[PDB]
C-alpha cells in the first residue's frame, strides 16, 4: 500500500534502522569518496603543476585533499611538483584506500544494525514505545560536533599538532601547505585570509561546547516543544534540511567569489579576476617596474613567470564552459605546453595596438585592434565582409615578447591574424590538442562544476525544507481532514 | 551509432504510448 | 488569553477584512514597499546614469517602456543600501546609481518569504494541508534564480532583469542571444510545464462545465473519463490524482526551468553541439536549424552590445558586424 | 613526511583501541 | 536582610512531562570510579580484603592519581619550553630557562636545597594542613574556609537572563559525580601517562618520545 | 569606527528604534485593548 | 495564468482532501471512481482562498 | 534483537503509474541523449 | 566521435530506473495492489477489494 | 527488546523523552543569541559585499 | 584503444539476466514462494506450508 516515494518511511519510528539506513548511506558515501580519488589517481599526470595543473584536468576530490595537507603520494610526486620520498600512510592513495576500509566497516556496521534493530536503548522505559529524545540526542551531538570543530581549528588548521592547510600569494605562484595562526581581529573576517579558518573554528567551537553544555543540560520549554513538534523526527528532518541548504548556498558563493578556502592553485581561477584584469594588471606592473631598472623590453617579460601568464587566460575562466561539455579542461583548448609570450601589434604608423579582450559573455568576439585612445584602428572583419580597417590593408605587424617566440617579429598578415586571435584571449599559449583529442570549446574548471552542483542541489534542498517542514506541522490533518 | 540510439528512443516512446493506451487498467465503476 | 503572546496571537489571527497573522508582520511591509518602490521608479527614477536610457513617465516613457532599471556595472553586487559606501544617505545619487532595483528585489524577496508563510499560517488556521504554500514554491524558485541567482553568478546586478514591460523583453533576448537559452533542456521542461498548465486549466474547465449533470458530485466522472478514453486514448478516473496533477506539472516546469537558470548563472549553457557545429566546419555545405540559429544568437549579441552594456564602451565597425550577405 | 606526529604509532595505536572496545562490548550481559 | 531572597525568584521551575503532569524519574555505577566500559574493574578483589583495607586504596588511588595529574602537567609545561620568568636561585645563577624541560634534566638541575623545600610542602600538606578525615569521604583533605571549588548537590548555576538553575549530583558535567569520576580516571590515565613519560625518556630522552 | 561602520550600527539602531520598537508596542497596545 | 489557475485549483482541492485512507496510504485510493459524494471539503478551501 | 519488524510494508505501484514512469524515463532519454552525446 | 561515455549515460539512465519501475509493478501484480480501482485498505498490509470484486 | 552492553551503558541518555521545562522557559535568552547572530551574519555578509568598509582589512586575495 | 561494442557487451550482458532474476525473485517473495522449505502445492496456485508454520 505503501507508494514508491514513500518507501523509506519504514525507517520513521524505527530507530534501529534509522541508524542502519544512515550507516549505509555513509558507507555509499565513504566508497564514493575512495573511488573517486582512486579514478582521479588514474588519470592525474603529475609531470608539470605550472601549466597542467590538477584543475585542468578536471580533479575534483584531489583539491579537497590537498587544501587540507594531503599533496604527496606514493608514486613519489608532490601537487607542488617536489619529489617526496616518504610521505607515509596519509598520501593521495592512503587517504582513498582508508576511506574504502570505512566504507566496508560501515557496511558491515549497517546489516548488524538492521538486523539487531529491536535494543532496549530505543525503547522508552515508560511506554515501551519506541522513542528518541531528540532535544538530548542534540546536546549529545553538538558537543561532539564543536570538539571537533574546535580540534580542527586548534590543532589541524594551526599546525599545533596537524599539518596546516594549503595557502598561497595573492596571485597563486607559491602555494603550500603551512601552519596558520589564528587571526584575532576583524581581519578574520576577511574572507580570503586563511587565519579566520583557524580563529572561527576556535571560537565557534568554544562557543558550540558551551552551546553543547546547555543543551545536554536544560530541557527544552513547553511552549517551543509543541510549537516545533520536538516529538516528531521529521521536525528536525526539516530543519537540518534548511541548515544544509544554508550552508550549501555559502560554499557556492565562497567557491565562486573566491576565498581562503578556494585557493585558486586547487580549484582554478574565478571569473572575477578575468573581468578585472586581476593577473592582466599585475602583469604590466611586474613588466613596468623591469622597464624602470633599465631592461628591455625582451627580458623584462621574460621576467614572467608562466604560472602567471597561465592565469591571464580566459580558457581558464570558470565562466566560459558549457553545460553539456563535458571532462576536463584539457579536453577543450588542450594541454597545455608552452607560453607563446606577449605580442605588441603595431601598424606602419608606430602606433601600439591592443587587440580587445574578450567579455565571458560571448561565445565569439569580433577581433579589434585599438590604440592608446580607443580608437579602432585594425580589424578582422566578419568572413567575407567588406573589409575597410582590415589587418592587410592597415598593416599591422606583430612582435613577441618573453615565451617560445622571444624576439621574433611576425609580419605577414595570416600570422599577424592567427595570433590577433589568440590575443583576445589574453596571453598567447602553445596546446596539445591530439593527446586528448580535444575540441576546441573551453571547458569549466571543478571551481565551475562545484557552483553549479552545490547551488542546484541548495534550490532542490529549499523546496525540501518546505515539504518537510508543513509534513511536520502538519502531521495530523496529511491523511486528510474531516468533513465539514 | 547515434540515429541508431535516437531511433531506437523515439520507437519505444511510441511503444510505451502504444501499451499505455491499450493495455491500460480498465475503469471500473464502484458499487 | 493568558501571557502578553497570546493576546497578540489572538488579534493577529482575528477575523478582519484582511487577514494579517505573524507572516503580516514581514509581508505587509516589504510587500507594500517592493510595489510601492517600483511604482515609484516607472513614475520619477531615470536610468540614464546607470544603462544610458529613459525610463520613467517623467521622461515620456509609457507603461510598455518603463522600469526600474538595474544598478550600474560598476556597483558589481553590492546591496547598495541607501546608508551604504556608495550613496551615503544621498536619496537623489540613491536614486541615480540604480539602488531602487536592489530595494525592489530585496524587499520584494522577503516579500514572497512572507506570502509564502502566509500560505502556512492560513493553512494552519483553516486546518487543510500545505499544497499551495509548495505550488508558490514555483514561483518562489523562479523569483530567487532570474533576479538574485543570476545576477550573483554574473559580474553584477547589471546584468538582472529590469523591472519593466520592455526591460524584460530585452531580457529574453538577451538569454537568447548571449546563453541559447532555448537550446537549454531545462528552459524546454519548463515549456512543457506551462504550456501544459494551460492546456490542463482549459481542458479541465471545459470538461467539468460539460459534463455537468442538470440541477454531492456537480459533474459525471463515469462520463468524463468514457468521453477522453474514447476521444484521446487515456482518461482520468480518480479526481484526487486529476487535481495533484494540475499541481504538479506547472510547478514542476517553474523548478525545472530554475535549476536551468542557476547553470546560466555561470555560465554552464546548452549553447552548442560539438560534434555539429565541427562538421559544419570542415564542410561549409552542412547546415540545420540549430547551426543558423546560432547564426542569428552572433547576430543579437554583436548588434546590441553597444547599447546594451555601455559601460564596456564598445566600439563595433561595420566590417566585424555580423550580416547575412556575408554569410 | 612519514615519522611526523609519531608516525604510524597514534593509528596503530587508536585502531587498536577501537577494535579493543568493540570485542569488550561484544559480549552479551548477565 | 538575608541577601539570598532574588535566588528563588530566579529559580528555574522544576521540569515536567510534555502533556503538563510531573515528570516520572525511571545504575550498577553507585561508587566514584565505576564506570561504564569496565563497571567494577577488580580483579585483585581488593573489595574482599577488608572495608579498612578497602578504604585505604580508594584514598591511594585518588592521591596516586592526583600528583600524577600534576605531574604530567608539568611535564608537557616544561619540555614545551613554558618556562617561569626571571631566578630559580640567584645564589647558583640558576635562571628557569636554564634548567632542563625533561623529567630526568629538571629533577638534576633544580638544587637539592630548592628540592627540599617542595618535599617540606608536601610534608606539611600531608601531616598536619590537609589531612584526611575518616568521617570526611575519600581525598577531601581541604578544610572548610580554604577556598575550595565546590559542588554540592543543588548548587546554583546562572543563564544568560538571570535565571538560576540548581544542579544534581547526577547532572552531566555539572554534577558531583561526574567530577568526582573525571578526577579519579583523569587520574589514572595520568598514572599511566607519567610512568610511560619516565621510561621514554630514560630510553630515548623524549617523554613524548613519539611525538616531537 | 568607519563612515561605512558607523551606517551600519545607525542602521541598526533605526531598524530597532522606528521598527520594530513602535510595531510591537502597537501590537501590545491593540491587543490588550481588544 | 492558466499555469498559475491550474495550479492553485490544483493545490485547493489537494489541500483539502477529505481523509479516507491510512496512515502513510496513497490519499489517491481515498476516491471511488463512480461515486457520488465530494471527496474535497469545498467550504475549508474556500476559506483558506477566502482569507488568503 | 531480530524480531520479526512491525514496520514492514508492502510496496504499491499500479499500472498507470508504471506507464507514467515509463513515459517519464523515455521522454527524458530522449530530450537529453542529443545533449549527452554533444 | 562516438562519445562512449555519452553512450552509457543514455543507456543506463534509461535501462536502470525502467528496471525499477517494471520491478515494482509485477510485485505489485502478485500482491494484488497493481491496479487503483480497488478499495483502501481494510487492514494494515490487506489490501481491499477491487471494484469489480 | 535486547539488552547490549553498550545499550546499558547509553541508557540514561535516551531515558528522558518528553520532559520539558514548563512554560516558555528559556526562549527569551534564545531569542537573544538569535537576533545577535542575525547582526552577526549581516556584519559578515555586507563586509563580503564591501558595504562595510573596515579600518585596515580589504576583501581581496592576501599573500602569506 | 577501448572497444565501445565490448563495454556494452559486459555491461548489459550482466545487467540484463540479473535484472531479470532479481525481478522473478522479489515477485517471488511477494507470492510467498521464494523459499524451497515449504511443501508442495495444496493446490493450483495455493502454495504450501512452510517448514516452521
Ligand atoms: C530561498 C529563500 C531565500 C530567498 C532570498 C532571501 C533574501 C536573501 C538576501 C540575501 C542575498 C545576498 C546577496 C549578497 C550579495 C552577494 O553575494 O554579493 C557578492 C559578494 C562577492 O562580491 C563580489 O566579489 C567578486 C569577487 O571579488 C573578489 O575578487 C576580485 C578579483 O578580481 C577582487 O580581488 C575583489 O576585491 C575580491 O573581493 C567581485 O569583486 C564582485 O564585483 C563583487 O560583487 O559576496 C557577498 O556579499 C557574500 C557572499 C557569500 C556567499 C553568500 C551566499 C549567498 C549568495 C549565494 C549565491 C552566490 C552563488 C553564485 C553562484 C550563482
Ligand atoms: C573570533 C571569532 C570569529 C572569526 C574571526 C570568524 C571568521 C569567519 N566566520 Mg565564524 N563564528 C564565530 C566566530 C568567528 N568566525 C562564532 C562564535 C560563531 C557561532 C557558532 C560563528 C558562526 C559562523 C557562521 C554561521 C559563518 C561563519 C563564517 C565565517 C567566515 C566569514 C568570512 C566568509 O567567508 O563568510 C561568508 C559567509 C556569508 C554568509 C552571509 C549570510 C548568509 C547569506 C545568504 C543567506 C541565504 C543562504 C540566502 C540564499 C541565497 C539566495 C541567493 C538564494 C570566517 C572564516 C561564514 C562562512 O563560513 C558563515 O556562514 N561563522
Ligand atoms: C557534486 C557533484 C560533482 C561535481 C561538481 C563533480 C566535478 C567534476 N567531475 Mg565528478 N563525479 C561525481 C560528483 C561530482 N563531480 C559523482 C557522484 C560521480 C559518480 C561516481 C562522479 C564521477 C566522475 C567521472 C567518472 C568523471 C568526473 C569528472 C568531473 C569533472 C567534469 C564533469 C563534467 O564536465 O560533467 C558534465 C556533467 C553533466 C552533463 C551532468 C548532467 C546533470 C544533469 C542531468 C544536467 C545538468 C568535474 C571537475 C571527470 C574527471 O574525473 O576528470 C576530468 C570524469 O571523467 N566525475
Ligand atoms: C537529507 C535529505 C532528506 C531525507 C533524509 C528525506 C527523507 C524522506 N523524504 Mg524528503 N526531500 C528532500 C530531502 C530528504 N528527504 C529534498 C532535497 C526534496 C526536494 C527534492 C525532498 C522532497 C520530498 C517529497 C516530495 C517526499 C519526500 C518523502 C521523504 C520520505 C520518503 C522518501 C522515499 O521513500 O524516497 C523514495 C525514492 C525513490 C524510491 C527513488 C528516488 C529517485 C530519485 C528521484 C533520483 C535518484 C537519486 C539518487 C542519488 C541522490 C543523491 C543526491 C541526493 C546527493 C523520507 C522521510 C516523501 C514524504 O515526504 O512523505 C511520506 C515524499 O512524498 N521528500
Ligand atoms: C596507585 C595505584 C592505584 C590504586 C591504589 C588503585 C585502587 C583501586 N582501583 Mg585503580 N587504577 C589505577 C591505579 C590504582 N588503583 C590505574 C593506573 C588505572 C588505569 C590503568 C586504574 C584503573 C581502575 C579501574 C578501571 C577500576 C579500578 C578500581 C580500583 C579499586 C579496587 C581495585 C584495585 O584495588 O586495583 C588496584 C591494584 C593495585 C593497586 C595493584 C598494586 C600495583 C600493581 C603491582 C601495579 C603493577 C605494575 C604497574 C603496571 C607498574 C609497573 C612498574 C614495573 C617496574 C613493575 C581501588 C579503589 C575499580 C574501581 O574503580 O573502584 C572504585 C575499578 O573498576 N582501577
Ligand atoms: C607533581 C607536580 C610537579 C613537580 C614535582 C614539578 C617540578 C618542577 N617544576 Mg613544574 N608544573 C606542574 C607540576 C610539577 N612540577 C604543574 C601542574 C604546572 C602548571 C602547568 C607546572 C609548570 C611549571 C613551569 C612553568 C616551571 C616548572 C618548573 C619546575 C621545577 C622547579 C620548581 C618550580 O619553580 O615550579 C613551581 C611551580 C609548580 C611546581 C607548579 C604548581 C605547584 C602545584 C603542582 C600546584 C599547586 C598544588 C597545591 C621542578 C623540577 C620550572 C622548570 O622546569 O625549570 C626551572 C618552570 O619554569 N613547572
Ligand atoms: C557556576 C558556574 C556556572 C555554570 C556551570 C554555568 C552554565 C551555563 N551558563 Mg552561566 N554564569 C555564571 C555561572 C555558571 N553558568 C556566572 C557566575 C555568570 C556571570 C558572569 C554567568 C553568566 C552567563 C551568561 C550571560 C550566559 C550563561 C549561559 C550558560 C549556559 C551555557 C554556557 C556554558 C550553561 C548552562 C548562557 C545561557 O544562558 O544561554 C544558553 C548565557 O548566555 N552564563
Ligand atoms: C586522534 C589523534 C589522531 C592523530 O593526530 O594522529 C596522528 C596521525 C599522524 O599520522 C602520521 O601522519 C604522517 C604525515 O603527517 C605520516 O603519514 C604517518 O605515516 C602517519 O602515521 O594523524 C592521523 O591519524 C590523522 C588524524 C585525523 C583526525
Ligand atoms: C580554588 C581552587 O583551588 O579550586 C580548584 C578546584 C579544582 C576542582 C581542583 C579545579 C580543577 C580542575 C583541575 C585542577 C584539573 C586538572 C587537570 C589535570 C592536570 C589532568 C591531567 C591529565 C593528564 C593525563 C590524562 C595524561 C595521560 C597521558 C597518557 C595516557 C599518556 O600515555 C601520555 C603519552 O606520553 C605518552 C606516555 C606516550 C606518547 O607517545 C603519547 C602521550 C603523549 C599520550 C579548579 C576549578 O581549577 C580549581
Ligand atoms: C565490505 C568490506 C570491504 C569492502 C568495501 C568496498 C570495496 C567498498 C567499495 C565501495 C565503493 C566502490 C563505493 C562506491 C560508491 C559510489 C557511489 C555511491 C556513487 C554514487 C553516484 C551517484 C549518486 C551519482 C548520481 C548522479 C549522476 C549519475 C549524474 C549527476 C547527478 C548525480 C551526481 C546525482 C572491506 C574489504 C574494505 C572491509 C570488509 C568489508
Ligand atoms: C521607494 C522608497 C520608499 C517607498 C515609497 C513608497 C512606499 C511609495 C509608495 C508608492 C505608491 C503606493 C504609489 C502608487 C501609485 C499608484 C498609481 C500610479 C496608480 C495608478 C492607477 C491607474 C493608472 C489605474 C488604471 C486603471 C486600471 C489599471 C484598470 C482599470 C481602469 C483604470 C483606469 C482604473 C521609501 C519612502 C521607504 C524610502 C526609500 C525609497
Ligand atoms: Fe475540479
Amino acid at each position: 500500500a505503501l507508494p514508491w516515494y514513500r518507501v523509506h518511511t519504514v525507517v520513521l519510528n524505527d530507530p534501529g534502522r534509522l541508524i542502519a539506513v544512515h550507516l549505509m548511506h555513509t558507507a555509499l558515501v565513504a566508497g564514493w569518496a575512495g573511488s573517486m580519488a582512486l579514478y582521479e589517481l588514474a588519470v592525474f599526470d603529475p609531470s608539470d603543476p605550472v601549466l597542467n595543473p590538477m584543475w585542468r584536468q578536471g580533479m575534483f576530490v584531489m583539491p579537497f585533499m590537498a587544501r587540507l595537507g594531503v599533496t604527496d603520494s606514493w608514486g613519489g610526486w608532490s601537487i607542488t611538483g617536489e619529489s617526496v620520498s616518504n610521505p607515509g600512510i596519509w598520501s593521495f592513495e592512503g587517504v582513498a584506500l582508508t576511506h574504502i576500509v570505512l566504507s566496508g566497516l560501515c557496511f558491515l556496521a549497517a546489516i548488524w544494525h538492521w538486523v539487531y534493530w529491536d535494543l532496549e536503548l530505543f525503547r522508552d522505559p515508560r511506554t515501551g514505545e519506541p522513542a528518541l529524545d531528540l532535544p538530548k540526542i542534540f546536546g549529545i551531538h553538538l558537543f561532539l560536533a564543536s570538539l571537533l570543530c574546535f580540534g580542527f581549528g586548534a590543532f589541524h588548521v594551526t599546525g599545533a599538532f596537524g599539518p596546516g592547510i594549503w595557502v598561497s600569494d595573492a596571485y597563486g605562484v607559491t602555494g603550500r601547505v603551512q601552519a596558520v595562526a589564528p587571526a584575532w581581529g576583524p581581519e578574520g573576517f576577511n574572507p580570503f585570509n586563511p587565519g579566520g579558518i583557524a580563529s572561527h573554528h576556535i571560537a565557534a567551537g568554544i562557543l558550540g561546547i558551551l552551546a553543547g553544555v546547555f543543551h545536554l543540560t536544560i530541557r527544552p520549554p513547553q511552549r517551543l516543544y509543541r510549537a516545533l513538534r520536538m516529538g516528531n523526527i521529521e521536525t528536525v528532518l526539516s530543519s537540518s534540511i534548511s541548515a544544509v541548504f544554508f550552508a550549501a548556498f555559502i560554499t557556492s558563493g565562497t567557491m565562486w567569489y573566491g576565498a581562503a578556502t578556494t585557493p585558486i592553485e586547487l580549484f582554478g581561477p574565478t571569473r572575477y579576476q578575468w573581468d578585472s584584469g586581476y593577473f592582466q594588471q599585475e602583469i604590466e606592473r611586474r613588466v613596468e617596474a623591469s622597464i624602470s631598472e633599465g631592461l628591455s623590453l625582451s627580458q623584462a617579460w621574460s621576467r614572467i613567470p608562466d604560472k602567471l601568464a597561465f592565469y591571464d587566460y580566459i580558457g581558464n575562466n570558470p565562466a566560459k564552459g558549457g553545460l553539456f561539455r563535458a571532462g576536463p579542461m584539457n579536453k577543450g583548448d588542450g594541454i597545455a605546453e608552452a607560453w607563446l609570450g606577449h605580442p605588441v601589434f603595431q601598424d606602419k604608423e608606430g602606433r601600439e595596438l591592443t587587440v580587445r579582450r574578450m567579455p565571458a559573455f560571448f561565445e565569439t568576439f569580433p577581433v579589434i585592434l585599438v590604440d592608446k585612445d580607443g580608437i579602432v584602428r585594425a580589424d578582422i572583419p566578419f568572413r567575407r565582409a567588406e573589409s575597410k580597417y582590415s589587418i592587410e590593408q592597415v598593416g599591422v605587424s606583430c612582435n613577441f615578447y618573453g615565451g617560445k617566440l622571444n624576439g621574433q617579429v611576425f609580419t605577414d598578415a595570416p600570422t599577424v591574424k592567427k595570433y590577433a586571435r589568440k590575443s583576445q584571449l589574453g596571453e598567447v599559449f602553445e596546446f596539445d590538442r591530439t593527446t586528448l583529442e580535444s575540441d576546441g570549446v573551453f571547458r569549466s574548471s571543478p571551481r565551475g562544476w562545484y557552483t553549479f552542483g552545490h547551488a542546484n542541489f541548495a534550490l532542490l534542498f529549499f523546496l525540501g525544507h518546505l515539504w518537510h517542514g508543513g509534513r511536520t506541522l502538519f502531521r495530523d490533518v496529511f491523511a486528510g481532514i474531516g468533513a465539514e | 551509432m547515434e540515429a541508431l540510439v535516437y531511433t531506437f528512443l523515439l520507437i519505444g516512446t511510441l511503444i510505451v504510448i502504444f501499451f499505455a493506451i491499450f493495455f491500460r487498467d480498465p475503469p471500473r465503476i464502484v458499487k | 488569553d493568558r501571557g502578553v503572546f497570546d493576546l497578540i496571537d489572538d488579534w493577529l489571527k482575528r477575523d478582519r477584512f484582511v487577514f494579517v497573522g505573524w507572516s503580516g508582520l514581514l509581508l505587509f511591509p516589504c510587500a507594500f514597499l517592493a510595489v510601492g518602490g517600483w511604482l515609484t521608479g516607472i513614475t520619477f527614477v531615470t536610468s540614464w546614469y546607470t544603462h544610458g536610457l529613459a525610463s520613467s513617465f517623467l521622461e515620456g516613457c509609457n507603461f510598455l517602456t518603463a522600469a526600474v532599471s538595474t544598478p550600474a556595472n560598476s556597483m558589481g553586487h553590492s546591496l547598495l543600501l541607501l546608508w551604504g559606501p556608495e550613496a551615503q544617505g544621498d536619496i537623489t545619487r540613491w536614486f541615480q546609481i540604480g539602488g531602487l532595483w536592489t530595494f525592489v528585489a530585496l524587499h520584494g524577496s522577503f516579500g514572497v518569504i512572507g506570502f509564502c508563510l502566509r500560505q502556512f499560517e492560513i493553512a494552519r488556521l483553516v486546518g487543510i494541508r500545505p499544497y499551495n504554500a509548495i505550488a508558490f514554491s514555483g514561483p518562489i524558485a523562479v523569483f530567487v534564480t532570474v533576479f538574485l541567482v543570476y545576477p550573483l553568478g554574473q559580474a553584477s546586478w547589471f546584468f538582472a532583469p529590469s523591472f519593466g514591460v520592455a526591460a524584460i523583453f530585452r531580457f529574453l533576448l538577451f538569454l537568447q542571444g548571449f546563453h541559447n537559452w532555448t537550446l537549454n533542456p531545462f528552459h524546454m521542461m519548463g515549456v512543457a510545464g506551462i504550456l501544459g498548465g494551460a492546456l490542463l486549466c482549459a481542458i479541465h474547465g471545459a470538461t467539468v462545465e460539460n459534463t455537468l449533470f442538470e440541477d454531492e458530485e456537480t459533474y459525471s466522472m463515469v462520463t468524463a473519463n468514457r468521453f477522453w478514453s474514447q476521444i484521446f486514448g487515456v482518461a482520468f478516473s480518480n479526481k484526487r490524482w486529476l487535481h495533484f496533477f494540475m499541481l504538479f506539472v506547472p510547478v514542476a516546469g517553474m523548478w525545472t526551468s530554475s535549476l536551468g537558470i542557476v547553470g546560466l548563472a555561470l555560465n554552464l549553457r546548452s549553447y552548442d553541439f560539438v560534434s555539429q557545429e565541427l562538421r559544419a566546419a570542415e564542410d561549409p555545405e552542412f547546415e540545420t536549424f540549430y547551426t543558423k540559429n546560432n547564426l542569428l544568437n552572433e547576430g543579437i549579441r554583436s548588434w546590441m552590445a553597444a547599447q546594451d552594456q555601455p559601460h564596456e564602451n564598445f566600439i563595433f565597425p561595420e566590417e566585424v558586424l555580423p550580416r547575412g550577405n556575408a554569410l | 613526511n612519514a615519522g611526523d606526529f609519531g608516525g604510524y604509532t597514534i593509528p596503530i595505536i587508536g585502531l587498536g583501541l577501537i577494535g579493543a572496545t568493540i570485542a569488550l562490548l561484544a559480549g552479551p550481559v548477565d | 536582610a538575608k541577601g539570598r531572597g532574588w535566588l528563588q525568584k530566579a529559580r528555574i521551575a522544576d521540569e515536567i512531562d510534555v502533556t503538563g503532569s510531573q515528570y516520572v524519574n525511571v545504575p550498577q555505577y553507585d561508587e566514584i570510579g565505576v564506570l561504564p566500559p569496565l563497571g567494577r574493574w577488580d580483579p585483585l578483589n581488593i573489595k574482599g580484603q577488608g572495608e579498612a583495607r578497602y578504604r585505604r586504596f580508594v584514598e591511594m588511588e585518588i592521591k596516586h592519581g592526583r600528583m600524577a595529574m600534576a605531574a604530567v602537567l608539568g611535564v608537557l609545561t616544561t619540555y614545551s619550553g613554558i618556562r617561569f620568568p626571571g631566578y630559580l636561585s640567584k645564589t647558583l645563577d640558576l635562571k628557569f630557562e636554564d634548567v632542563p624541560g625533561t623529567m630526568i634534566g629538571s629533577w638534576a638541575t633544580v638544587p637539592v636545597t630548592g628540592w627540599i623545600q617542595i618535599v617540606l610542602f608536601v610534608v606539611l600538606l600531608e601531616a598536619s594542613w590537609w589531612k584526611q578525615d575518616p568521617a570526611k569521604a575519600p581525598g577531601d583533605v581541604v578544610p572548610e574556609g580554604v577556598w575550595w571549588a565546590r559542588y554540592p548537590d543543588g548548587y546554583s548555576i546562572f543563564l544568560g537572563d538571570g535565571s538560576v538553575k540548581t544542579v544534581a549530583e547526577d547532572e552531566l558535567f555539572l554534577g558531583k559525580t561526574w567530577k568526582l569520576n573525571a578526577e579519579r580516571n583523569n587520574g589514572r590515565a595520568a598514572m599511566m601517562g607519567i610512568t610511560g613519560m619516565y621510561v621514554h625518556e630514560l630510553l630515548t630522552g623524549n617523554p613524548v618520545y613519539p611525538l616531537g | 569606527m568607519t563612515p561605512s561602520l558607523s551606517a551600519f550600527l545607525s542602521s541598526v539602531i533605526l531598524a530597532v528604534v522606528i521598527i520594530v520598537i513602535p510595531i510591537g508596542a502597537a501590537l501590545v497596545f491593540v491587543s490588550t485593548s481588544d | 495564468g492558466g499555469s498559475l489557475f491550474s495550479a492553485m485549483h490544483g493545490s485547493l482541492v489537494t489541500s483539502s482532501l477529505i481523509r479516507e485512507t491510512s496512515e502513510n496510504e496513497s490519499l489517491n485510493y481515498g476516491y471511488k471512481f463512480g461515486q457520488e459524494e465530494e471527496t474535497y471539503n469545498i467550504v475549508a478551501a474556500h476559506g483558506y482562498f477566502g482569507r488568503l | 534483537m531480530s524480531a520479526p519488524n512491525p514496520n514492514k510494508q508492502p510496496v504499491e505501484l499500479n499500472r498507470t503509474s508504471l506507464y507514467w514512469g515509463l513515459l517519464l524515463i523515455f521522454v527524458l532519454a530522449v530530450l537529453f541523449s542529443s545533449y549527452f552525446f554533444n | 566521435e562516438v562519445s562512449f561515455g555519452a553512450f552509457l549515460a543514455v543507456i543506463l539512465g534509461l535501462f536502470i530506473p525502467v528496471v525499477f519501475l517494471v520491478t515494482l509493478y509485477i510485485q505489485s501484480e502478485a500482491q494484488g495492489t497493481a491496479t487503483n480501482f480497488r478499495l483502501p485498505d481494510k487492514a494494515p498490509g490487506v489490501p481491499g477489494d477491487r471494484y469489480d470484486a | 527488546a535486547l539488552r547490549t552492553r553498550l545499550g546499558e551503558i547509553l541508557r540514561p541518555l535516551n531515558a528522558e523523552y518528553g520532559k520539558v521545562a514548563p512554560g516558555w522557559g528559556t526562549t527569551s535568552v534564545m531569542g537573544v543569541f538569535m537576533a545577535l547572530f542575525l547582526v552577526f551574519l549581516v556584519i559578515i555578509l555586507q563586509i563580503y559585499n564591501s558595504s562595510i568598509i573596515l579600518e585596515n582589512v580589504d576583501v581581496d586575495w592576501v599573500t602569506v
